[PDB]
């Protein structure tokens, strides 16, 4: 009754522009915060973007801040993620995950992969 | 002259599960509300939505965790704009956000009305001190801050000392409350502030209460009105879009006799309308149905009648 | 990542019960809640945990949350096979303003007896040193459950550069492999008395070693 | 002292279409009533929920469609629970279940205290005759085996020779009514038994209900009061998990009206709240509506209040 589905993943040269997507369905993703998280080949989760409030703004780790755009089309309810001037360690699956809060943060929906 | 009505969005939040009530405003203002406003005649002015920005860190964890001095310090800002609003002379309304905003809006309305009364429609008292309450949860405060008698039980809070203690006790009355911790039933009784709960409701019907109240602020003489008015005050099944749901709330009748009463003064000086949260709503439906009754609450309160006849009609056509 | 520590694996058999460890600082854990994320193999993570102890809907008691000071454990009793996971705490860290993980920690059900890993450690080849190369090479085999660490030595000294490790495979027999590969200068592989593949499975290491003739 | 209450469930059916009802008690439970009552400082006692078993048979078919003989020894049981509860000093809450239930629960009142009155809330009179209705209707008859007017129209089945008529016709009032089979309403005003329709709740108000209740009622002397509460008295869309559902019911505010004039008396002595049937609801919202709905009807009639103030409050902490 509520799930994730991210695309546009793929092959890319050194110095090159990708752009991911995250459709979601069964909740609207307006009103959410929103993540991208990635995983380097048989290793953990780093924390890549957020997306959060009503302007919208977005937050990014510093691996990634100056090379990465997060944001989000409200009208096909998904979330995007632009990554420019790429790097090898760039290389990993990503995750499109919904943020929330109560005493603390947490990640409560991922979507595939 | 025409009656002129400034527009402020102050999407005022402490994160947590009530992050999604910043989206009040933008919900609010996708219901129409501008052109509503039009209709009436109003002559209108637009603020836009303000920035809501944590001090001193503007990080991911303190956006949706937000620090109370951050609530301070946005509720200061809110303040001035809603004082240059009204000294501009146009009766400001204010969408919520939470209701931690009334500390803006009523300091601010009070800075060239400082007679003024104010009328809270609401479950909740949020009369809560820094003290009886937790630290995220100055929603449930924001009238500790502003009432007078209360100034020796409040605490000094980093982004809390530009407020001035600016309502006596017999300057407030609540109508629709339902859900009162112990404390905020103590101070009611103690400091003798009077109130209209949902019994009270049920057993005087809302045309006695609206009597009452007004023999309370304006028996003596005439006085500017702030209403602040949280959706929650309704019913959840009319309201459901807001953060503290608690059922055998206002009919959409009752309440839309309170805006017909409080319009019928001609002293509504300035309104808040708060606690719409779209992302608690589990539909559309229930996000527009919450949004369309507050644009229902604002009209009505700058004058729409259910009966028609506010704008002035001349003749009928003849055949030919 | 990986500022938030964890065992990489832990085992029991069905039924039986089991705590993963998530070790952080006074900036992260010290002062901000642990989630816990569960991941089936080719599967997205999933919130089991959150507040420390708050369990989301469906996940039963058996799956148990508690942190004290710097420190949060990830408790399951009663392991059913389905149990079998990748599973990662994470939290705030208010040190770097990053959301933050452990390195993971994979969960094997015991379906079989511990079986320790076979190594073999092959030097490079006369031919590659013509070439001004060097590789060694370390095959794992024949180990279950399916996690090995992996280090180098140059004589006793440890190795960083130069290392690529695969991630455990499954065997025809149902036993676990893998290999890892350490890059080296002719003049380092001549001018060490001898590098080992130091492999470690359930806190016990196997180690090869090779010097030049 | 503080107030005593003691909480027998009674899941009670005659099978057919009503079999889910037998899960109210638990339903009613897992909306968390016994922590309800221990916030508002009540002594509690705990009998849990008592088995239901069909005599003389006890196979699937006379599980799933009940002999009356079951029901009148059922009956019997909850009967000595209820006056060992009484007798140990407890106000007795018996959660259905369906209504047949009152048979027991005011029989086991009336051993210790035979002067009470009964108050029963409901869109059905529950006073069809074994002869005026059908054999699975049980839940349709409880007041006709208790009414003392009655004994010679009521004929002697198995397993309800027990039974000692224990009220009076002057000693029971009717508030809800909108469903009424024609015999029902032929013994009403044949025996003079007074209720209060939605129509005249619309005429007159619950206000003066109540005071008209309490008129006819404890207007002489003071009586121990058994409030007998049946969920479907309440609007369909309010409690939607119930066997008969009639559209035109009390409002959630009027429910509570009902509760807090029964809790201000100082009278309350035993409390049913029957008919939650969780399976006929759509969905798991609507069962736990109907399950929040009526551990609000308890915790109301032993003194929740809308306004606050049940608990005690001292003095409010100081800065530092
Ligand atoms: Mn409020
Ligand atoms: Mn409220
Ligand atoms: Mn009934
Ligand atoms: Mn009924």
């Amino acid at each position: 009754e509520v799930q994730l589905l991210e695309s546009g993943g793929g092959l890319v040269q050194p110095g090159g522009s990708l752009r991911l997507s995250c459709a979601a369905s069964g909740f609207t993703f307006r009103y959410e915060v929103a993540a991208w998280v990635r995983q380097a080949p048989g290793k953990g989760l780093e924390w890549v973007s957020a997306i959060s409030g009503p302007i919208p703004k977005g937050y990014y780790a510093d691996s990634v801040k100056g090379r990465f755009t997060i944001s989000r089309d409200n009208s096909k309810n998904t979330l995007y993620l632009q990554m420019n001037s790429l790097r090898a360690e760039d290389t990993a699956v990503y995750y499109c995950a919904r943020l929330r809060a109560d005493l603390g943060l947490y990640m409560d929906l991922w979507g595939r992969g | 002259m025409v009656h002129s009505v400034a527009v402020i969005g102050a999407p005022f939040s402490q994160g947590q599960k009530r992050k999604g009530v910043e989206h009040g405003p933008a919900a609010i203002r996708e219901a129409g509300l501008m052109k509503r406003l039009s209709s009436l005649g109003c002559h209108l002015k637009d603020f836009g939505d303000l920035s809501f920005t944590p001090v001193p860190k503007d990080d991911l964890y303190n956006n949706l965790i937000v620090n109370p001095r951050s609530v301070g310090l946005a509720n200061q800002e809110l303040a001035e704009v809603v004082s240059r609003a009204v000294s501009d002379g146009y009766s400001c309304v204010t969408l919520g956000g939470d209701h931690s905003l009334a500390i803006g809006t009523i300091s601010g309305h009070a800075r060239h009305c400082p007679d003024l009364c104010v009328v809270w429609v609401d479950a909740h008292a949020d009369i809560n001190t820094p003290l009886t309450t937790s630290s995220g949860n100055l929603h449930g405060q924001p009238v500790s801050f502003l009432l007078r008698e209360l100034q020796d039980k409040v605490p000094q809070l980093p982004g809390f000392s530009w407020i001035k203690p600016c309502i006596s006790s017999a300057s407030i009355v609540y109508i629709g409350l339902r859900d009162v911790d112990p404390p905020e039933h103590f101070i009611l009784k103690n400091y003798d502030i009077q109130y209209f709960s949902m019994r009270d409701i049920d057993r005087l019907g809302i045309q006695k209460v609206m009597e009452r109240t007004f023999d309370l602020l304006i028996g003596k003489r005439q006085r500017p009105i702030h209403l602040s008015f949280d959706i929650d005050a309704f019913d959840p099944t009319l309201a459901p879009a807001t953060g503290t749901p608690v059922v055998g709330g206002l009919t959409y009748r009752e309440g839309m006799y309170i805006a017909e009463e409080i319009h019928n003064t001609g002293l509504l000086s300035a309104l808040d309308l708060v606690e719409v949260n779209p992302q608690l709503a589990t539909s559309e439906e229930e996000a527009k149905t919450t949004a369309n009754l507050a644009v229902d609450v604002i009209a009505s309160s700058f004058g729409q009648t259910r009966e028609g006849g506010h704008i002035v009609y001349d003749q009928l056509p003849t055949p030919s | 990542q990986s500022v938030l520590t964890q065992p990489p694996s832990v085992s029991a058999a069905p039924g039986q019960k089991v705590t993963i460890s998530c070790s952080g600082s006074s900036s992260n854990i010290g002062n901000h809640y642990v989630s816990w994320y569960q991941q089936l193999p080719g599967t997205a993570p999933k919130l089991l945990i959150y507040d420390n102890s708050e369990r989301t809907a469906g996940v039963p008691d058996r799956f148990s949350g508690s942190k004290s000071g710097t420190s949060a454990t990830l408790g399951i009793t009663g392991l059913q096979t389905g149990d079998e996971a990748d599973y990662y705490c994470g939290t705030w860290d208010e040190l770097t303003s990053n959301l933050v993980f452990g390195g993971g920690t994979k969960l094997t059900v015991l379906g079989q007896p511990k079986a320790a890993p076979s190594v073999t450690l092959f030097p490079p080849s006369s031919e590659e040193l013509q070439a001004n190369k060097a590789t060694l090479v370390c095959l794992i085999s024949d180990f279950y459950p399916g996690a090995v660490t992996v280090a180098w030595k140059a004589d006793s000294s440890p190795v960083k550069a130069g290392v690529e490790t695969t991630t455990p495979s499954k065997q025809s027999n149902n036993k676990y492999a893998a290999s890892s590969y350490l890059s080296l200068t002719p003049e380092q592989w001549k001018s060490h008395r001898s590098y080992s593949c130091q492999v470690t499975h359930e806190g016990s290491t196997v180690e090869k070693t090779v010097a030049p003739t």
